[PDB]
């Protein structure tokens, strides 16, 4: 004959029951905005790099001091 | 046939693993001539003889309905 | 002043000061609304419950569960969480304390970048920091090198630690945890065919799988056993209502750590992971973590999980090379133990965030900042 | 008659007679079994499955992958492969032709005697050769010295060839493929964190890689336009379901080439690997080789390698001297060009193991016999 | 406890079953819900005239629309599932990715409640709300649906194999119950 309470908290928990409507809006959202930065994890990898070849370790004594021999 | 929707390849997987392991007087057809395939071989009181595949199987389906007659013999004729 | 960490390692949730032996109280990040018309009008209508209270009051409430698979499900939820939690038990002001934030390895930025960012804006917290769950776990367990088990409430680690240092690469991580572990329990469980479905009636669980369960030492042994006997069975009562008894329905569960098949995925288990992740890490520390072996929280409460692994190794190791794990008491609580220890040390005060820093630049700042 | 050769250089695998431009189809070498009980009833079950047909079917089934490290794992699965491939795609017989053999280069002798012993006794077939694949890449590429780069599927590699000539001391040989490369994707993945993990679904990322990925031109210069910029970021679709949009994600996968950090290891990468090959190797020939320096297969696929690729070597060439690089279009189907090639001159007829030799020597005939 | 609204009420077993005949004859699924109760708030043409068995003629409203409402919304008589969609497209994303297009294509209902005209629509349309609409969606509804099983169970019979599968009483002199939970599914 209506529309009423009964149905209007039926709607209400309806909305909380529906699990991926919430958590689809709150996790798919914010995952697209995800990543900003020039990562310290990179600043690692970068710092090994710098360790890990022998062109920059080898050749920057090599190269430089024995130019002048005598 | 009643298995639907799908291939007679199927069954030529079908007849590889069942006969073509077991039953000894159906075969692989070899290669020959005259034909782009052949599927079936085996050994007859004529001789040997080799047969082949379209996908053909639901041609020997046969549906009914009685309504068909049913109504028909209603009919004036 | 004094220095706060919150455990949201998940599950019920711990927090407690700097240098106290134990959290002062724990919940379980429970939340739940109401279901029907309130109908005594003499009632207040609060909306949302959360914690014992709820545990409580839970009949006529519906559950939410905020966190998935260790992933954090709905923020402004969490936010009503996190505010009682201080509030009714802590009673604390977010000034009061540098703050320490308990993580999951690996997973989406997001969480890092809306837990700080709220947490520095809604909250207003002198210093904050994240911390990834091994560490701690080491730290407790005083053993600078390792690898970690700890399937808890949530997402299921593998991490080898080397003393002092990560190993990224080495790492597994997996959605195995005893939540889901437990909803397939009621697929087992309409066998005996005793069947309700709800959030609720799904926590009910959490008391047999207390009480109730027990390791398979061996799986076709134990089955023999099974067409022999019934000690092998136990009676148990509902909560209230029937007193209810279980088969091997109880020792089953378990063996999904090992045969992720009862629910069906392919990751070879935990202790093919664990031998994988090994293989993967490289030749001549094996050994070590052969020795140091390490287990904690949710699943590890079982009795005798650590003697199949010893015997899953055994398999898999070379014989010839010594094998041991470790299962201490206090599994559970190890993580906010570790994090008390984790601030005491002063060297945070060069390292913890500042707010300084969240006036000058992003939530970006974490991802370098912190690991 | 006429002769036939199979690429078993990983990945898709390719076969075709000698003369053909290319081979008739090419499969992948993924075999898969089912997962669940066959409750058709109606079904046929068959237990292992392999090639397109899998590629469709795959979703009960699991996969397993017949090749590790280009080490092929399991011979009695290759088996299966090989006989299906020869008997659906080939039509073919194994007395009808000779077969070439695809091999990585300094790997274990395991692979030569038994791919030789069971070709020879289980298929029975005139002529066997097996071949290293920068003969092939030179033969097709046409420039009789050179050093080759191609990392596959499977391991990759570095070989000077001078012409008519090996220099196997000078020779390098990496597992750093993009199989391996596409796994540690997950770890990055996460970060966005729409994630999964089974073998199907690490197949799903192959797609991104032949449509997504390209090459970072410089690091720090990409970094700052990924602060400045959305068009380093596009749109994406599930294979089906959802769209999926990806940033820097792309472009720092291929950096690991230069970097085996991110999955971290030390090789000093590629480039450097290249020119400490070269500093072995002695000094007047070097110019030719920067005058001619070769690439193909998976990786290369990539837009822009060869560019960073000339960068690199610009930092670490004295810049006096001439450099290029060769980057054809046909790159990924080159070898099993080259080895139709390879199979057209008649010098095989003198050089072709025959089953008379297996007759009366071993295996090991090949080790002297082939390279 | 619809019914007492308009409090033409009676209950016991027969009486019960008693409705399924209005269940066969009034029914049909509701379109909208909101869109429905506009409807009507104007109209009498929801609204249709139906005689006891034997006795009145009875008349009924939105309460024929209103009950099949409850397989999507199981307050009504409350509990949580959240619904026949709902839990299909929850399934679904427990179920692995690739697979997913076929079963948007391969889709089928069947027997007591799909009689209703309308039920596959009104499923469409939430799955066109659940599903990204970029991908292809349909539903089969058969005319035959509540003979459906046994009409597939005739063909389960037909096929030889069972031969090889049936249980028979020799297995049961030589093991009890228990070889069935092994041997079927
Ligand atoms: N007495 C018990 N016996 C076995 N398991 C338990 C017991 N009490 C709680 N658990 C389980 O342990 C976990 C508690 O959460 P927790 O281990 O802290 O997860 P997290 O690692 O995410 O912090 C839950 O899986 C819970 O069901
Ligand atoms: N379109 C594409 N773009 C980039 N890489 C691709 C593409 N298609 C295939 N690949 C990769 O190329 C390799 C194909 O195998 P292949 O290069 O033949 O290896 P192998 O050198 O062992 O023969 C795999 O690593 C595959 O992922």
């Amino acid at each position: 004959x209506x529309x009423x309470x009964x149905x209007x908290x039926x709607x209400x928990x309806x909305x909380x029951x529906x699990x991926x409507x919430y958590x689809x809006x709150x996790x798919x959202x914010x995952x697209x905005x995800x990543x900003x930065x020039x990562x310290x994890x990179x600043x690692x990898x970068x710092x090994x790099x710098x360790x890990x070849x022998x062109x920059x370790y080898x050749x920057x004594x090599x190269x430089x001091x024995x130019x002048x021999x005598x | 046939c009643m298995f639907p929707k799908a291939t007679d390849t199927s069954f030529k997987n079908k007849l590889y693993e069942q006969h073509l392991g077991k039953s000894n007087n159906f075969q692989k057809p070899k290669p020959a001539k005259g034909k782009a395939e052949a599927h079936f071989s085996l050994v007859h009181y004529a001789g040997t003889v080799d047969y082949n595949i379209i996908g053909w199987l639901d041609k020997n389906k046969d549906p009914l309905n009685e309504t068909v007659v049913g109504l028909y013999q209603k009919s004036g004729l | 002043t004094t220095a706060l960490v919150c455990d949201n390692g998940s599950g019920l949730v711990k927090a407690g000061f700097a240098g106290d032996d134990a959290p002062r109280a724990v919940f379980p990040s429970i939340v739940g609304r109401p279901r029907h018309q309130g109908v005594m009008v003499g009632m207040g209508q609060k909306d949302s419950y959360v914690g014992d209270e709820a545990q409580s009051k839970r009949g006529i409430l519906t559950l939410k569960y905020p966190i998935e698979h260790g992933i954090i499900t709905n923020w402004d939820d969490m936010e009503k969480i996190w505010h009682h939690t201080f509030y009714n038990e802590l009673r604390v002001a977010p000034e009061e304390h540098p703050t320490l934030l308990t993580e999951a390895p690996l997973n989406p930025k997001a969480n890092r970048e809306k837990m700080t960012q709220i947490m520095f804006e809604t909250f207003n917290v002198p210093a904050m920091y994240v911390a990834i769950q091994a560490v701690l776990s080491l730290y407790a367990s005083g053993r600078t090198t390792g690898i970690v088990l700890d399937s808890g409430d949530g997402v299921t680690h593998n991490v080898p630690i080397y003393e002092g240092y990560a190993l990224p690469h080495a790492i597994m991580r997996l959605d195995l945890a005893g939540r889901d572990l437990t909803d397939y329990l009621m697929k087992i469980l309409t066998e005996r065919g005793y069947s309700f479905v709800t959030t609720a009636e799904r926590e009910i669980v959490r008391d047999i799988k207390e009480k109730l369960c027990y390791v398979a030492l061996d799986f076709e042994n134990e089955m023999a056993t099974a067409a022999s006997s019934s000690s092998l069975e136990k009676s148990y009562e509902l909560p209230d209502g029937q007193v209810i008894t279980i088969g091997n329905e109880r020792f089953r569960c378990p063996e999904t750590l090992f045969q992720p098949s009862f629910i069906g995925m392919e990751s070879a288990g935990i202790h093919e992971t664990t031998y994988n992740s090994i293989m993967k890490c490289d030749i001549d520390i094996r050994k070590d973590l052969y020795a140091n072996n390490v287990m904690s929280g949710g699943t590890t409460m079982y009795p005798g999980i650590a003697d199949r692994m010893q015997k899953e190794i055994t398999a898999l190791a070379p014989s010839t090379m010594k094998i041991k794990i470790i299962a201490p008491p206090e599994r559970k609580y190890s993580v906010w133990i570790g994090g008390s220890i984790l601030a005491s040390l002063s060297t945070f005060q060069q390292m913890w965030i500042t707010k300084q820093e969240y006036d000058e630049a992003g939530p970006s700042i974490v991802h370098r900042k912190c690991f």
